[PDB]
């Protein structure tokens, strides 16, 4: 069968591109939406939109259910889902390709045995990609951790056999951290992903992170589109990305399209995907994983390949043979910046905000791939990101340049965002490099990047001389245009004045609590500090707790933020269980 | 003299309140009763008969100062007008407020996010804060304006209106 | 310092446009702009003026508040 009509079970920019890759193939679209984005891009770019309902994630787009019932509704015969969500639920997949539909994507098979991280481990071994030390299967005791330690020497790293987007993984400095790092390990993967098995491995004290983007073909073809480098990360997920990998010796490059090509032949992998490895300081290359999903860094490899790496998702889909024989040659050099609704200023912390102005940049070699414009609201149930700008040149040091000239172009108000860290980078010495090297690494930014980004505070008066009303005017002096900003109190010339009938002026007060000593002891109720939705319940009607005690998480932006107590005393009227959406200032519970 | 006031700021450990000291209550009714029993800050905050509880001499003076710059100085005369015509159009802080009620009818909130958006800036000044924790009554400004504010506090007893409260609401 | 000044938001003036621009701001000042010398007469006042039934409360809310608003 063919594709006709391509459902996209997902949201945001990456819906928007999958729309634009199938108006461009010729083929009918169909978005799903939750209540939150009622009115996205997506919603109104696809051929037609259908309401899953519900608020939070885990009701409306990670429902096999509903977005089978959407498909069945639409009349789509293929289901693409993007990249998160679904995108790598083998069930999913499964139920899928049952209910007859194209499942855009690799097998259900392939999917387990590459998200199962031994079982992927064992692949990488037997299809000879190299691989940093670390026991083949995961450890029974803390033990076995430390007699791999003592053997190769710390550091050393211990990882769940089945964690993703960074939260699986734990490292150790010293023997004597091995036995609790691994406790906390196993009780946080049983907790999180249910597989409470982990492994250990050395750890790569300052590595790079790079990947090799394949193209896979239900007829057993392979090809490596190119290399990308995305070693600017922050939680152990990407911020900047690169193609190609710069400053690689052409003994790594090939080394990592061969072992790329041979890990996707031994998995029986078909369909676009990604190989991530790890580069150390000392140069050798470690294979991490396999993705099995459009990965959100495709466009630059795109822009340097001229790949549409989604249609040729659509073409493997219809089963069709690669049109592409050979890795095609790298053109120029593109940088890919993810717009987050992060504060630089504030540790990187997301929050939701309106999007009261939003002005991409545009001009010679910038992409802008935006699930966002102005007027759109950012809630807190979903992921931060807002777009992705891609800019690209001839060479290195050209796509740098238009990135600066891009990123001082790009401008979005009403809340916080990554675009001063951006700025700072793209002309950070330690990014530039020295035309052989550079000075970056997988915890750059966390540890070694000079944070000079102030918080955002957006247009809310903070000092005294803030109140004052102003008018900015265009004027003229000799021909040189000027923008002059007047205070409407101003007085000059032994002159002027305004709000003469007694008028005070004084420092504006946060919007905050009252700053009292107590930090909310003054009452029994624990509140929500932000809105977002309850995700575990650590305490019970009619237990007695203890100041700093875990109370509940809550879910913000896809991250998680513990609340717990203020004072010591019983837990009663707990109002909340989980998957509850809550509000700022919510009643959580009572410490009586 | 004091209870004929408009406020009353007591300290804490060293401000007492009561017409019969202990000793006289004992000898009279024989009750067995401490100071902070028979008129402590707290007590009698609770009670009604003071409207603040500080912890030394100078959060006292700084609370007269800001409960003053409400005011005008006398029946007559107009009061300040403190940072007038901010922020004329709508903010983020504004929008915040279209999902600040919970979904559900039984649950609770600080109704503390709905006056600190509503009005100039944070600067919402309580009165008689212990009284009748179900209201809440304050001073803020609009527009540089200062205005009272008698609002209910889901967050204790559902904000139900008892004896306290109606009283301070009605003092207020 | 609290003051609320000027501000060149955009663009990068020479001294001698500088000192032009001020010029032309200062001439184009208002003035004494409503000093305080206002003096209080409420010599046939409007509110005076009125007829208030002998029971009216804005004889109270009225016309003492204008007679003593200072
Ligand atoms: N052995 C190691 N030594 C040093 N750093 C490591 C090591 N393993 C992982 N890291 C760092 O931690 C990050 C974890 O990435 P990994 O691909 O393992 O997880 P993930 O992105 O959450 O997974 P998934 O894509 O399967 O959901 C790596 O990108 C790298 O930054
Ligand atoms: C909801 O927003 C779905 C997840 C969107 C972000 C996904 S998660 C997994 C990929 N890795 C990453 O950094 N972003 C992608
Ligand atoms: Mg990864």
């Amino acid at each position: 069968s063919k594709i006709s009509k391509v459902l996209v079970a997902n949201r945001g920019e990456i819906a928007v591109r999958v729309i634009r890759a199938a108006k461009d193939a010729g083929l009918a679209s169909v978005a799903v939406y939750a209540e939150p984005d009622a009115d996205a891009p997506h919603v109104r770019l696809a051929d037609e939109a259908f309401a899953l309902g519900g608020q939070t994630s885990a009701e409306s787009y990670l429902v096999f259910e509903k977005i089978l019932d959407a498909a069945e509704k639409s009349g789509a015969n293929a289901i693409h889902p993007g990249y998160g969500f679904l995108s790598e639920n083998a069930d999913f997949a499964q139920a899928v390709i049952d209910a007859g539909l194209i499942w855009i994507g690799p097998s259900p098979q392939s999917i387990r045995d590459l998200g199962d991280k031994v079982t992927a481990r064992h692949i990488a071994a037997r299809a000879k990609a190299p691989l940093v030390p670390g026991t083949p299967d995961p450890v029974k005791d803390a033990d076995e951790v430390v007699a791999f330690a003592k053997e190769h020497g710390v550091p050393v790293a211990i990882k769940a056999a089945f964690g993703g987007g960074g939260r699986g993984m734990k490292v150790a400095r010293t023997l004597e951290e091995i036995p609790e790092l691994f406790e906390s390990a196993t009780r946080e993967a049983i907790a999180a992903f249910g597989r409470g098995e982990c492994f250990v491995e050395r750890y790569l004290d300052k590595p790079r992170h790079v990947e090799a983007q394949v193209i896979a073909d239900q007829h057993g073809n392979v090809v490596v589109a190119g290399t990308r480098d995305c070693s600017l990360q922050r939680r152990f997920q990407k911020l900047v990305e690169e193609a190609p990998a710069p400053f690689l010796t052409d003994a790594q490059r090939k080394e990592i399209h061969e072992s790329a090509k041979r890990i996707c032949k031994e998995a029986g992998y078909y369909g676009a995907g990604t190989v991530e490895y790890l580069v150390g300081q000392d140069g050798l290359i470690s294979f991490l994983e396999v993705n099995t999903r459009l990965q959100v860094e495709h466009p630059v490899t795109e822009e340097t390949s001229g790949i549409d790496l989604v249609r040729q998702q659509f073409k493997i889909a219809n089963g069709e043979p690669l049109d592409i024989t050979e890795d095609p040659t790298p053109r120029g050099h593109s940088f890919e910046f993810r717009i987050n609704g992060e504060d630089a200023g504030r540790g990187f912390l997301p929050a939701p905000g309106p999007v009261t102005k939003f002005v991409a940049p545009t001009g010679p070699g910038v992409r802008m791939d935006s699930g966002v414009e102005t007027g759109s609201v950012i809630g807190g149930q979903f992921d931060s990101m807002l777009a992705k700008l891609i800019v690209t040149g001839a060479t290195r040091e050209e796509a740098l340049e238009r990135s600066r000239r891009a990123l001082a172009e790009f401008t979005v108000e009403g809340l916080a965002t990554v675009i001063p860290f951006h700025r700072a980078v793209v002309s950070d010495p330690a990014f530039i490099g020295d035309g052989e090297k550079f000075d970056v690494h997988t915890r750059w930014i966390e540890t070694e990047w000079n944070n000079t980004v102030e918080p955002f505070t957006g247009g809310d008066p903070i000092e005294e001389e803030d109140t004052v009303p102003r008018q900015t005017v265009v004027v003229e002096v000799g021909g040189r245009r000027l923008e002059v900003s007047l205070p409407g109190d101003l007085a000059i010339g032994g002159g002027g004045g305004a709000a003469a009938p007694g008028v005070v002026r004084k420092k504006p007060k946060p919007r905050k609590r009252g700053g009292g000593g107590a930090k909310a002891a003054s009452g029994d109720a624990v509140t929500a500090p932000m809105q977002g939705t309850v995700v575990k319940v650590a305490v019970e009607e009619g237990q007695e707790v203890s100041a700093g005690d875990l109370v509940v998480v809550l879910e913000a932006m896809k991250m998680e933020n513990p609340v717990t107590a203020h004072k010591d005393g019983t837990i009663t009227g707990l109002a909340v269980e989980a998957g509850a959406a809550i509000t700022q200032g919510t009643v959580i519970a009572e410490i009586k | 003299s004091p209870i004929q006031t408009d406020l009353l700021v007591a300290v804490r450990d060293q401000g007492y309140m009561f017409i019969t000291g202990p000793d006289v209550i004992k000898d009279v009714t024989g009750e067995d009763v401490t100071f902070d029993e028979l008129g402590g800050a707290d007590e009698q905050a609770k009670r009604g008969n003071i409207h603040k509880v500080v912890n030394s001499e100078a959060e006292a003076y700084q609370y007269v100062r800001d409960y003053l710059s409400f005011l005008p100085s006398n029946h007559f005369d107009n009061p300040p007008i403190v940072n007038p015509g901010m922020e004329p159009e709508i903010t983020p802080h504004d929008l915040e407020l279209d999902s600040i009620v919970p979904d559900a009818d039984n649950m609770a909130y600080d109704m503390h996010e709905i006056l600190l958006r509503i009005f100039d800036d944070g600067d919402v000044f309580e009165i008689a804060e212990q009284r009748g924790p179900a209201m809440i009554t304050a001073f803020a400004r609009v527009d540089g304006h200062p205005v009272g504010v008698i609002a209910n506090q889901p967050m204790v007893l559902s904000g139900a209106i008892d004896n306290e409260a109606s009283d301070k609401a009605a003092s207020f | 310092d609290h003051e609320a000044h000027i501000k060149v938001l955009r663009g990068e003036p020479t001294p001698e446009e500088m000192a032009a621009l001020m010029a032309v701001l200062a001439s184009a000042g208002g003035g004494p702009a409503e000093p305080v010398k206002k003096e209080r007469n409420m010599w046939g006042h409007p509110v005076d003026k009125l007829r208030y039934s002998v029971f009216s409360w804005q004889r109270v809310t009225l016309l003492e508040r204008t007679h003593m608003r200072r």
